[PDB]
């Protein structure tokens, strides 16, 4: 038995001229598998023409060559679609662009039901969305969360079974009996409560924390950092002024991620991540219970030989991808992709992020390639140990495929590991930061204090009906409701108490991050190889008076960190009334709130803090339309950006440790949801 | 595009005794995956009790070990249910038990009543089966066919996701639509086009014979042989009179099975069966596109090692008790199991048969035994692959192809099992002294000529009900169930007629057999008879008369002894039973391969093949064998003369036997996946 | 071992380093070496026994005839048994296995 | 180039290229015609799978035997073995370049 | 496969040794073929006829 | 003394079956070209200049 997670969102009044486009957006996801005649965005979809309107787009290539592809033939309906087959990436690329340089909304729209009318419906549901996300006539609109829109990436497939049974069935034949199966029928709505994946799913203790590595929004964070920033788009239309720091942003994201399911990992006792080599075999066994479109996710055992027949080619190619980055830390200064590199200097990390994700930015000034090749791309492959194929349309599903899902094989943490233990290793070259750059003279952090931290398991519940297909009927009138009930972890509301001394009055930076004390050997971790693990969670300025100090920041305040989504009816409810959620709008990008603090124990697990205050510089002009996202000119970060070589130069007054302990209320495992257990 | 199948049923009248039975049966089989409230069967299972009933019962010992497993509680409702799984299998035992042993049919009806009110689906329905199958008063009655009564297990995954889909929808939203995606709207019904699995489920070319290891009737035969024959049930219970040929039983059918599988193989140039050994990586991968309840099927990996620590003590087992069968070799005649055993002589082979199957007659002479392990078992969760937290926890399993009879021949490890086994069976029978010429010898009989006429394969639509796959409404429960029918094409080849020419000096009665055999091997070289006696298939085996001089036997292939017509749908069932007539290949011939696979297709479009044929004297079946005479034509042992090896092949050039080559053609389209809108 | 012998024009077969014994094509001649090895290391455990209807005792020295016939397969180790169509011996299965052919 | 084909010598990798790829397509086209399948793929720090046992003689001495699974990297071939390695990711490297 | 020597006066012929016998080589059509896969990714550079 | 570099003619056709082995013919026709002048001396083995 858990607790049912209840709380009013905070929401913010939307503009009026907005609103009918929101209701336009909405009106275009819902049952988005199915295509209803009587629909208004059918008969236009029907009619319009795309060629008859090439004037109504900003650029005439686009179109030409959306038209070029459009003769040859798209896929059909009703198939699989992932980013990484590469003629559906191609296609969903055109479509894409088409919908980027419509003239206004109208032409987008028109285009939209046009794609949605004769497209496949994943192609045009990923590409609506991330047109949405980018274009700058919709900014400011509310999309439902991920989760909500692919159900089927997010839940096992027992529960989906479930759905569907009741789906098929319309309602229960022995109501009085479902409940002892976990299906509730209450208020016009189906509830059904669901399980994490266990041991047969996850090897070698794995399980023990899936309930984050399944999470929804743990994964949905992903797929945001990815439709944000994709691989395939050029850096002056996903980012604008931070096309420079593209690397940077690639680094912090992944070794953000890591460090947390690092953390995740000390609190349930599995060490360290571990390392593997291409030509030896991975020693992680996965068998998902995911199905798409009735057909099964690509299952691995514990001990998969990555080298076979059908891969060497992709083997080697990871395998020269790998060296010729050795090459370059030994040549230091080189000229490679017709850019000069220079790794003596910190801005050279773009160049090395985009080079291990063989972004577009890494080929912007060479000519346009026809041979296209992806370390990332080749990776997911072989360790997706899906059957290997020379036919285009037939493709056996996995994990990797989809950002949806790629957060819950551990060859992804594993791999990525990998790639930053490379980085590392160029960030070797970096000199280390002096004590001139890091003492605040006249400023010492007198005492830290921090609450009491507490950590749960709540029922959350998340609306599942896209998953299903409707009758005419309920399409026509009305669909019912399967929600998903399921647990999650939450932390209760904690405050930081910061007492400082500084008889200089001025303006101050103040960073606060979270890291282990203790490694898989029960080992204290110095700060030389800890300044990777450290997760940052805070981030603010503060104006410091002669004297005497006292901040009081609190965990609902942190830069980092957001507040969970709402349902579509909670949507269409607030827009009634002209509001919507402000964090769903505000700080969609970040991680939630619920999952800032790792799972503890009764006892308790230990953990420290780690708060540290510099001067505060504004940020550069150029990059005042980003003014949302960062606080000053220092890189994200800061100050674990490069290597600590000697912890005793790098403390200084101005920085505090502080050990604490994270606390368990209530049961301590997740699975405790049976009818007996309520 | 294919030809539709059209085909006459031959039907009995059926005793008007059995007119109630049968019906009752039928209605007890509706809907079988969900429980109506409305019917009558809820209420006589919410009402029956079994402890108040106990003397309705024969056997007293059976109702107590069900009562108390029952208190001790069974499986929970909707969940997957194999007879591999150890609790399972005692549960359904014990309900099969108590079925069987009801003293009146009205007693079992009620009885199975309460098994469907309270018992899980699956259990529910493989022990009413096998209790049809087997109860003295359900004799004459015919049952649905086994892919009608678990479609899931005899469908890819994608014609299933369109049938639910379907479902889901209560029609088409765009009826227009549904052709161009293989759904037909039509006379009250839906029609799906199926495929067969493609390169992704098999490798090394496999998939090429996949319309021959995924056709329904070949995973119909597996599934009838066991539950005629389980395993875990006594022989007297099973075969009373001809007890002791059990194992003979087990060495002739397997053996069959793979012989074909082979010829197949022969068909589509894929070679010989591969070897493996038990300690190195296994090479053959799978990858079943197959769900129950929405749970995937485990896939192999290539190159997967069976070695590992988790099931390092199976595979010791395993080994050992291959170890322990050479070593009997070298004993030749020993006690085991308390039983003693001369390998000399043939009769043995029943022994050598249980000892490979680890069945109950194996213990027959030993006290009971809390400790018992199966080899076959142990080798197919070992080649399953699926991960081992599922075998160590009872409350989940991963299903695979293996741990079920309707589908354990899709899984081309299962043929190379089944190999190494019979591999051992034969190096066994080198023990047995080949037939002489005295006994191979007919004296006064010469076949002068044997004509076939042509052999020609093809392609054609078969339509079966798959409505029991889906989740009905309650509407749809109270008035009518919708009707899903998949069309897949299958194989079938043409009538043909063997003609044989016979002089005889005398007039008597005699025993004539035909087999089939394969002529070159994977690497295009002609095969001696010494190699060749396990590959021949037996097709045909009947009596007849000869007349001083000369005389013509003309046998079609319609009659066979060894095959049967295609099961009916169960619309015509009830058709049928309306007019008081039954099917009387699906009341008594069910236990034989379909007529449809008896020649090879062969990917080359001309196929060379052999024909046997021989003729012996008849001896009428001792009198004791009286109640199986439909089965047995003479006293020979199975596969005779071809049950033991032949070492001098000169003892066959007998004037009682001749070899002819043939040749086997295919009509129409070479493959089976041209069933797309635009080919149609 | 690469030998530059010949018969009648055929060369003989030539064994490369490192050469896998345990092959499929092979796997039941494996089988039944270990098996005769295991038998033997069985016998030694019992000490006095009963083998192809001959009484020994390892205890005596005497028993080395019976020995050096069981690792030979010859016709002596099968006199008291009757006449058997199954032979197989396990010095002919090892020079097959490791003849490479 | 000049020596042996004179003013085509500019071509002699597309000669190069044409004849080998007409001779492993002529291959191709008579293992379908044998049922074969494609031609198989194999891994240098792998064994080869393919065993060949020749009856030929030069001079009465014996043609090199190769089993079915001959391990290719042992003790006396490393050296040659990293030469061919190094060889195929050189030219991967070129590919990378484009224009070098 | 052929024994490997430092000595220059000794030799077990080989198939591929002589280009009367390599094509008897399966080896020759795998090596030959893992060289054409390497050009074909290069032609991949080219620009498609039109 | 003429076109003695190339194939037999004999090899033109894989071995067929009994039933028969299917295969394709593709037929291209195209403008006409002649090749240089400096591949004079080799206008015996080229038609073209493609
Ligand atoms: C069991 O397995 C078999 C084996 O796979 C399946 O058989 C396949 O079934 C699919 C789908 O039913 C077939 O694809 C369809 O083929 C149609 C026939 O096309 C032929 O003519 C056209 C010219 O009219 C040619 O272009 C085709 O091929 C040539 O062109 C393609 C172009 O890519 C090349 O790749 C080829 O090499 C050839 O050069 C054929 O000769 C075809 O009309 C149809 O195409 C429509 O749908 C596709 C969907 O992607 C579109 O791209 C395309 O533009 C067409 O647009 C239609 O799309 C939807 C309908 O889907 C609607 O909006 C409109 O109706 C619109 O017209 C499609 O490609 C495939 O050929 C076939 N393979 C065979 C027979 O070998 C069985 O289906 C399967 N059975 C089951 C039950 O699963
Ligand atoms: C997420 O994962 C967890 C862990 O895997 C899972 O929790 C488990 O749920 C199952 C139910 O699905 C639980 O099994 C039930 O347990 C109760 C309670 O048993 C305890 O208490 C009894 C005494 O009251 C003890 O004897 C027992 O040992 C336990 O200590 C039982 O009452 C249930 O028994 C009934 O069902 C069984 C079949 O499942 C029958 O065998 C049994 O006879 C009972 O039958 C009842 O129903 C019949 C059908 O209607 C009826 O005919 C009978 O008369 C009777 O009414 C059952 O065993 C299990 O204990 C849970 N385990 C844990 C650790 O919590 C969650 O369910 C899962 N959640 C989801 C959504 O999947
Ligand atoms: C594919 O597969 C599906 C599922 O198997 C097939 O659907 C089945 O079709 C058959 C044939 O049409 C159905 O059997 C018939 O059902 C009718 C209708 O019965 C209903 O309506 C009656 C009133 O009209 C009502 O009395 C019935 O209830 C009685 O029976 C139940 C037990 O069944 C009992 O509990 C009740 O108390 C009542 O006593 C029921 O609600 C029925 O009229 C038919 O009976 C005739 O035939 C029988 C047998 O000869 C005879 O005894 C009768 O006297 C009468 O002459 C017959 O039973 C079956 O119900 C369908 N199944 C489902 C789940 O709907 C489908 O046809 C297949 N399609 C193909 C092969 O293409
Ligand atoms: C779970 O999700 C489904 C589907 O997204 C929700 O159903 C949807 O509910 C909204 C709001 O009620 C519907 O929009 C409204 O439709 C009415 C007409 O019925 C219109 O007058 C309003 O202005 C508004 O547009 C929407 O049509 C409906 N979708 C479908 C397919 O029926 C459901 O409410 C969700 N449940 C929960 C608990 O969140
Ligand atoms: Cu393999």
């Amino acid at each position: 038995g858990y607790p049912l997670f209840n709380n009013n969102v905070k929401t913010k009044t939307l503009d009026p001229n907005l609103v009918n486009i929101q209701k336009k957006v909405l009106l275009l996801l819902e049952n988005w598998k199915q295509v209803d005649p009587d629909d208004e965005y059918y008969k236009i979809g029907k009619e319009y023409n795309i060629e008859a309107n090439i004037e109504s787009y900003t650029n005439r290539e686009v179109v030409t060559e959306f038209l070029s592809l459009y003769k040859t033939g798209f896929t059909a309906k009703n198939q699989i679609f992932s980013i990484y087959y590469e003629n559906q990436a191609l296609e969903v690329r055109a479509l894409y662009r088409l919908f980027y340089y419509a003239k206004d909304f109208e032409t987008f729209y028109k285009t939209a039901a046009f794609a949605r009318v004769w497209l496949n419906e994943g192609q045009f549901i990923y590409a609506f969305y991330i047109a949405v996300i980018h274009r700058a006539d919709t900014r400011g609109i509310v999309l439902p969360a991920p989760y909500e829109i692919w159900p089927e990436y997010f839940v096992n497939s027992d529960v989906l079974a479930k759905i569907n049974r009741i789906q098929m069935q319309k309602g229960l034949i022995l109501p009085e009996t479902a409940q002892y199966y976990g299906v509730l029928a209450k208020d016009n709505a189906y509830y059904f409560y669901a399980n994490y994946s266990g041991p047969w799913t996850y090897e070698n203790n794995e399980n023990l924390l899936s309930y984050f590595i399944e999470d929804v929004a743990w994964n949905s964070y992903y797929y945001y950092f990815h439709s944000k920033l994709q691989f395939w788009e050029k850096g002056e239309n996903a980012i604008g002024p931070f096309k420079e720091r593209r690397g940077e942003i690639y680094y912090f994201i992944y070794q953000q991620i890591l460090a947390r399911y690092y953390l995740e990992r000390l609190s349930n006792g599995l060490g360290e991540i571990p390392r593997f080599n291409w030509n030896d075999r991975l020693q992680a066994g996965y068998y998902p219970l995911l199905t798409t479109h009735q057909i099964p996710f690509a299952q691995r055992n514990g001990d998969y030989y990555l080298a076979n027949d059908d891969n060497i080619e992709d083997i080697q190619f990871v395998d020269s991808y790998e060296k010729t980055f050795l090459q370059f830390l030994q040549k230091g200064q080189f000229k490679a992709y017709k850019q000069e590199v220079d790794l003596y200097n910190s801005k050279s990390v773009n160049f090395v992020g985009n080079y291990w994700q063989a972004n577009v930015d890494l080929y912007e000034k060479v000519p346009q390639r026809n041979y296209l090749r992806s370390y990332e791309d080749a990776a997911r492959r072989i360790l997706g140990a899906a059957p290997r194929n020379s036919y285009e349309n037939l493709n056996v599903p996995t994990a990797l495929d989809f950002y949806q899902t790629s957060l819950r094989d551990p060859a992804f943490y594993q791999l990525y590991a990998k790639i930053l233990d490379f980085i590392n290793q160029y960030k070797e070259y970096l000199e280390p930061y002096t004590q001139d750059v890091l003492h605040f003279v006249g400023v010492k952090i007198n005492d830290v204090k921090v609450d009491k931290l507490v950590t749960y398991f709540e029922y959350f519940d998340w609306n599942a009906t896209n998953a299903v297909y409707l009758s005419e009927q309920q399409l026509d009138t009305g669909s019912p409701s399967y929600i998903v009930r399921q647990p999650r972890l939450n932390n209760q509301p904690f405050t930081v108490t910061i007492d400082i001394k500084s008889d200089v009055e001025s303006e101050a930076v103040i960073k606060i991050f979270i890291g282990p004390k203790y490694d898989g050997n029960g080992y204290p971790i110095d700060l030389e190889n800890n300044w990777v693990n450290l997760v940052e969670i805070d981030w603010f300025t503060h104006k410091l008076t002669s004297g005497q100090n006292k901040i009081e920041r609190k965990s609902e305040n942190f830069f980092w960190f957001k507040e969970d989504s709402v349902s579509v009816s909670k949507i269409y409810e607030l827009l009634n009334n002209g509001q919507v959620p402000r964090y769903m709008i505000e700080k969609f990008l970040l991680l939630p709130r619920r999952l800032l603090l790792p799972r503890g124990t009764e006892g308790g697990v230990p953990f420290q803090f780690f708060v540290f205050v510099y001067p505060y510089q504004a940020p550069y002009k150029e990059w005042e339309p980003m003014k949302e996202f960062v606080v000053d000119n220092k890189p994200f970060g800061y100050p674990f950006d490069r290597p600590v070589t000697e912890s005793y130069y790098f403390t200084q007054p101005n920085m505090y440790f502080k050990d604490v302990y994270i606390y368990q209320e209530g049961e301590e495992y997740p699975y405790y949801t049976s009818y007996w257990s309520q | 595009g294919y030809p539709q199948y059209h085909y006459d049923v031959e039907t009995r009248k059926l005793d008007p005794s059995l007119l109630n039975i049968q019906t009752k049966v039928l209605s007890l089989l509706e809907n079988w995956k969900q429980v109506n409230p409305d019917d009558e069967y809820y209420k006589i299972g919410k009402e029956y009790n079994v402890e108040a009933n106990m003397e309705s019962y024969t056997n007293r010992e059976v109702v107590t070990e069900f009562l108390s497993l029952y208190k001790a509680g069974f499986i929970p409702k909707n969940e997957v249910f194999s007879i591999f799984y150890e609790n399972q299998a005692l549960e359904v035992i014990a309900l099969y038990r108590l079925f069987y042993y009801a003293k009146d049919f009205e007693t079992f009806y009620k009885t199975a009543a309460f098994a469907r009110v309270w018992l899980n689906e699956g259990q529910f329905v493989y022990a009413f089966y096998l209790a049809v199958i087997h109860r003295a008063d359900t004799r004459g009655i015919v049952l649905p066919a086994p892919y009608e009564i678990w479609p899931e297990y005899f469908m890819n995954s994608d014609v299933l996701s369109k049938i639910y889909r379907i479902q889901m929808q209560k029609g088409l939203i765009i009826p227009e639509q549904g052709p161009y995606y293989g759904i037909l709207s039509k006379d009250n019904a839906y029609y799906f086009y199926a495929n067969y699995s493609g390169p992704l489920t098999y490798e090394d070319n496999e998939n090429l014979l996949s319309y021959f290891i995924e056709d329904i009737g070949w995973n119909s035969y597996y599934y009838y042989f066991h539950n005629r024959f389980p395993f875990w049930e006594n022989g007297e219970q099973l075969i009373g009179p001809l007890k002791e040929r059990r194992g003979e039983i087990y060495y002739y059918v397997y053996q069959k099975i793979l012989a074909r599988y082979y010829l197949e193989r022969l068909a589509n140039g894929l070679g010989e069966i591969p070897r493996f050994n038990w300690l190195d990586k296994y090479q053959t991968s799978y990858y079943p596109l197959l769900s129950s309840y929405q749970l995937p099927f485990a896939q192999r990996n290539d190159d997967y090692y069976l070695a590992s620590g988790d099931n390092i003590n199976d595979i010791q087992f395993i080994d050992t008790y291959e170890k322990t069968f050479l070593q009997l070799l070298q004993k030749g005649q020993f006690k085991a199991y308390k039983q003693e055993v001369d390998l000399y002589n043939s009769k043995s082979i029943n022994f050598v048969g249980n000892y490979w199957q680890s069945n109950a007659d194996l213990y027959e002479k030993v006290p009971k035994r809390n400790y018992w392990r199966s080899y076959e078992a142990t080798a197919r969760r070992v080649l399953g692959a699926a991960p081992r937290s599922s075998i160590n926890y009872e409350n989940m399993n991963i299903p695979t192809a293996l741990d079920f009879y309707q589908t354990s021949l899709r899984d081309p490890a299962f043929y190379q099992l089944y190999a190494k086994i019979l591999d051992y069976i034969n190096e066994y029978k080198e023990y047995l002294e080949p037939y002489s010429q005295d006994v191979l010898h007919y004296v006064g009989v010469k076949i002068n000529d044997v004509k076939v006429d042509k052999l020609v394969t093809y392609f054609e639509y078969f339509d079966w009900n798959a409505t029991n796959a889906v989740y009905l409404s309650e509407q749809q429960l109270d008035t009518v169930s919708p009707s899903y029918i998949v069309r897949q094409p299958r194989l079938n080849n043409k009538p043909f007629t063997v003609n044989i020419d016979i002089k005889s000096d005398v007039e008597s009665e005699v025993v004539v057999k035909i087999f089939l055999g394969p002529k070159y091997d994977g690497n295009g070289l002609p095969i001696s008879l010494e190699d060749n006696w396990i590959n021949f298939i037996e097709l045909d085996w009947f009596t007849h008369k000869l007349t001083s001089g000369q005389n013509k036997i003309a046998r079609k292939s319609e009659e066979f002894f060894f095959f049967k017509d295609d099961s009916v749908s169960l619309f015509k069932i009830y058709e049928l039973l309306s007019n008081g007539q039954v099917p009387s290949y699906m009341v008594d011939r069910y236990i034989y391969l379909p007529r449809r696979l008896i020649l090879p297709r062969g990917t080359q479009r001309g196929f060379p093949l052999q024909l046997f044929v021989v003729v012996y004297p008849y001896q009428a079946p001792v009198k004791e064998w009286e109640s199986m005479r439909q089965y047995i034509v003479d006293n020979k042992p199975f596969g005779y003369p071809f049950d033991r090896p032949v070492t001098l092949p000169y003892y066959f050039n007998q004037p009682n036997m001749y070899f002819k080559d043939v040749y086997v053609y295919q009509e129409g389209e070479q493959y089976p996946y041209y069933n797309s809108y635009w080919s149609q």
